């Protein structure tokens, strides 16, 4: 009754029928059969990224053209999940859907590399770790990068150090306008939690 | 030494990539290394904890404040606190959003751009992903006052449809029909919490409304025209309105602060696509007001 | 007589032979400085607290330091208000003279902790927030703390900072790079950058010549270091 | 002339064209390649039944 | 390390959805959900009856 | 006794030759002989050693002299051998290569062409073809000297950025750094070698700087537009100064010569794939100094 305070912390509860663990089974057996646990696994699913992606023909590409971009946004798992947290580890899954006006005039191929992370595009060789799909007998092109660091994690978006990890460079012939899809690899993960920035909702832009 | 062939004639379909937005299954993407058994290590000594740092029982277990209330002598009793915060008093149950601030920019001289603006707690984050939801919320209000300052403050469930006032642009509650003696407040689960020395409590609300799971949708284009899955998405409302009205003397201030926190556990999620009419666009605040923000569209 | 290498701190020799050294005829003890106090290591050295900063808040308020923060960040200019930064462990290192103790060293591994020593009248409210966030000017701009919600912004790892309730807040802000063992020489180090803001405005009463005065510190000291290669540099 | 492909989505039953988002579980075919799509809707659902 | 083909030729025939109008068997419908093993519960507290 | 097909439709993808650049699995290529059994016998009576002569444990581990040092009574104490080497007294710690000299021809009136032509240790060949390293060096530095002449010689470490001086087209280390008084050799690793009969000493460094892996780009396109490779790939310096003045009568010769052997234990690779900004040639000697050597581009 004095004057002071205390802090004497109360967790006091609602509705009390039966225990919470045990309806949640119950309730996704009848409704979902599928049990989402682990935001881990949602990092395995390649999420499309882009729509289009209109190549110009015979200019190796790296990814970042695309990535820089694509980040921002976060319409996929990997740059949604990229506010949520600081550090990541694991390679990139890259999977290529073919969406070209094919022509008969030419033999259409598509090549992939490694550059290391930033580097532009003439800066860098060819003879590596190699990739070749024919998009005539196989429109998908199923593309793994690895995780070959200097560093044991890598925060998002450095400083002025550069080619410290790889990534993929892109290759082909003609002029082949594609759909990209992505995820991490069996040992991507995030770590080192932070709190979540904002979100956008609609823009129907009323005139007055 | 070179015998015909034995084996029946195997079946065939031509497709690339079957399957490929599914978490398991051996997927044939060509790693572009020098050992096909490419193992990187466990997670020892890398990330500075020990916490799984991913499950949706840490994610969605992570605290936020909601709100920031001024409580003060010339509000009434039995009446929930109207600030203009606008929501303030009436907090929604439920995990998904529920507020918008609005970003009104120039285009011609006659037309405008009404962006909306999410506050996101990392348990709204979490859900703006997944489509329906089913989780067990919880509360910790806590109350900003002195050594000086007593009285009994109540927060009471209410189970189904909140009250509402549809405007062009938003939806805010109404609080006259939460005044009075027009809504009582003695068969609704409450407590009745003591400012004389007790501070703070959580108050855990397990999920109770007639549907296996709710959805989250929440603030996502609820105005006058679509509010339908504003209504299908909380299962009611907490809402704190004082019983006896604060006593304070003139040294101390007239004014108090109750931060609402929030949280939810137990989480269980239903599909992973977002079932609001947009895709998941993070909202990047621009360098100044007369610059605008790049919207996602529906084509493919 | 062939083999005469021997090693001190870090250093070997190589001579010819042992060139006849002659010593002490007995080692006895002198002066009692060893019973005085027992000697205290550089890795004891870097885990004494130093004041570094005084900060008085007084309601108010013409100054920023009692904007609240922001329900919503709609634009760059309308960043969020704080009250002070500190840019982890450019700060701690620099201050306490450690940094005159610490040269011809290379590497480090420490971890900072934060205790805050606080000190206000019964007769005024309040509450603030102490977060840290690793990389927070080396990000692109949307990832920061100062330009996310208040939501977003209380989601960050911290403490509460009540007035009446907590006198003392104990934080263990770990190593949270990703280069292994901070450099030192040519040191551009500003890994975790520390913030603290208030979420609620002091509150006291609205006649003035009362002065409600809050009046914190700030306490900050290393532990778990490692101190490994020597060098003969150092910055300033 | 034309590079023919297919895709498959989710919506939830009853809504129009386009009151949807399009990032969720996807599918594709090549219909120069492969004329069949193999296509299996789960069933998530909010209530346990469903009335016609 | 890298030994050549020791395994005969696959025989093949493209046969796209072959023999769909049957109740047994293993069919190639791609489910579009989260976990290949996407199981419903029993007939438990479902339907009224038993 | 024929019945019908029982086994499920087996799924497809066309890819020829999936994953061609890994050194495990089963590859598809038709051998053209009489046997698919075809084994060749073990190494025995082949190679005429025994050692296994392919081990990076072994290739990286050939002794190659990397500097013929010519140290003087004129030669001052407490300051590196500046000779016009020019790293000389200064020599990286590090795998890959370090120096480069440049062949200058003549294509038209104003023209010229400027290849970088580099020395090869065994140690950094193998680092050319890889992109990331880590190893643990050593260096074998002998004094070749007469019966008569003495003297104390210095050998420290220093781990970071190494003195240089960019110039137009190559990097050479500044002297005017390491000498004095102004950078001291009291808190660095060291040895101090005597002449008097003592000849010899290994020297070896282990890899510590702040990373898991440095890198191997070394010298390649090193100049004043483009030297961030080069600081980012050695962790430091050996340092060759001496304490002590070299003391010789008039009848022996005043220069003796210090020869600084080079090779890596330990060593492990990343990536098989070249950091550097163009393919791995091999320098072939022209015949007449006139003619030039054919350059690989980066077109496929």
């Amino acid at each position: 009754i004095n004057i002071g305070n205390k802090t004497n912390e109360n967790v006091i509860s609602f509705f009390d029928s039966t225990d919470a663990e045990t309806q949640n089974h119950n309730a996704l057996m009848k409704g979902c059969g599928e049990f989402i646990v682990n935001l881990r696994t949602l990092l395995r699913t390649f999420r499309t990224i882009t729509d289009n992606w209109i190549l110009q023909a015979n200019t190796k590409t790296p990814i970042t053209d695309l990535t820089n971009t694509t980040d921002a946004q976060g319409r996929d798992y990997m740059s949604y999940l990229s506010y949520l947290y600081r550090f990541y580890r694991g390679g990139r899954r890259y999977k290529f859907f073919n969406t070209t006006p094919l022509k008969q005039s030419q033999t259409c191929y598509i090549r992939s590399f490694l550059i290391p992370r930033n580097y532009s595009a003439d800066e860098i060789n060819v003879d590596g770790p190699s990739h070749i799909t024919y998009p005539v007998i196989n429109p998908v092109h199923e593309v793994e990068v690895p995780f070959y660091s200097q560093y044991r994690k890598i925060p998002i978006a450095s400083t002025s150090d550069k080619g410290y990890d790889s990534s993929l460079m892109y290759f082909s012939n003609t002029a082949t306008t594609q759909i990209v899809a992505r995820a991490g690899n069996d040992d991507f993960t995030f770590g080192w939690m932070i709190g979540p920035p904002q979100l956008q909702g609609e823009s129907r832009s009323v005139a007055p | 030494s070179k015998p015909r062939n034995q084996q029946q004639v195997c079946p065939l379909q031509n497709v690339p990539a079957w399957g490929y937005s599914l978490y398991k299954g051996i997927d044939m993407s060509v790693p572009l290394a020098y050992d096909p058994n490419n193992e990187l290590g466990d997670l020892k000594d890398v990330f500075p904890s020990a916490v799984d740092e991913m499950a949706i029982g840490y994610v969605c277990g992570n605290p936020a404040v909601k709100h920031v209330l001024t409580w003060k002598t010339t509000d009434a009793i039995q009446k929930p606190i109207a600030n203009g915060d606008d929501w303030g008093g009436v907090i929604p149950v439920g995990m998904p959003c529920y507020s918008k601030s609005i970003r009104t920019t120039r285009i011609s001289a006659t037309e405008n751009r009404e962006t909306e603006v999410m506050d996101a707690a990392p348990c709204e984050y979490v859900a703006n992903m997944f489509s329906y939801w089913r989780a067990t919320m919880c509360y910790r209000i806590t109350v900003v006052k002195t050594a000086f300052h007593t009285g009994r403050l109540e927060i009471f469930f209410e189970p189904g449809v909140i009250p509402v006032k549809p405007t062009v642009n938003n939806i805010g509650p109404d609080q006259d029909r939460l005044t009075g003696a027009v809504a009582p407040s003695d068969n609704n689960y409450k407590y009745i919490l003591d400012l004389t020395n007790d501070t703070e409590v959580t108050i855990r609300v397990p999920f109770v409304s007639n549907k296996m799971f709710l959805k989250t949708a929440g603030i996502y284009g609820a105005n006058s025209e679509n509010n339908w899955n504003f209504h299908e998405s909380f299962s009611g409302f907490l809402c704190i309105r004082p019983v006896t009205k604060l006593m304070a003397p003139d040294t101390v201030s007239d004014n108090v602060s109750i931060v609402v926190w929030k949280w939810a556990e137990d989480v269980v999620v239903v599909e992973p696509k977002p079932l609001t009419s947009g895709p998941t666009q993070v909202y990047r605040p621009p360098p100044t007001a007369s610059t605008a923000v790049e919207v996602l569209n529906v084509e493919l | 007589s062939e083999n005469s290498v021997e090693t001190q701190e870090i250093t070997t020799f190589h001579d010819v032979e042992t060139p006849n050294r002659i010593d002490t005829p007995m080692a006895q003890d002198t002066s009692s400085a060893r019973n005085m106090d027992d000697t205290h290591s550089i890795i004891q050295f870097l885990q004494r607290p130093v004041l570094i900063d005084n900060i008085e808040i007084i309601a108010g308020t013409t100054a920023d330091a009692n904007k609240p923060l922001s329900r919503y960040v709609l634009d760059q200019q309308n960043s969020q208000k704080y009250v002070r930064s500190w840019t982890l462990p450019s700060t701690v290192l620099r201050a306490g003279g450690k940094a005159q103790k610490l040269a011809n060293f290379k590497y480090l591994r420490c971890d900072v902790q934060v205790k805050l020593v606080l000190n206000a009248n019964p007769f005024v409210a309040g509450r603030m927030y102490l977060a840290y966030s690793p990389y927070d000017d080396k990000v692109d701009t949307a990832r920061s703390v100062l330009q996310t919600s208040r939501a977003g912004v209380t989601g960050y790892p911290g403490v509460e900072l009540d007035f009446q309730l907590d006198n003392s807040v104990e934080m263990t802000i770990p190593y949270a790079s990703f280069q292994e063992a901070y450099d030192l020489v040519t040191g551009t180090e500003d890994f975790v950058q520390l913030y603290l803001f208030p979420i609620t405005p002091v509150l006291g009463p609205k006649s003035e010549s009362e002065s409600s005065k809050v009046d914190i510190s700030v306490y900050m000291w290393l532990s778990n270091i490692s101190l490994v290669i020597p060098t003969y540099r150092i910055n300033p």
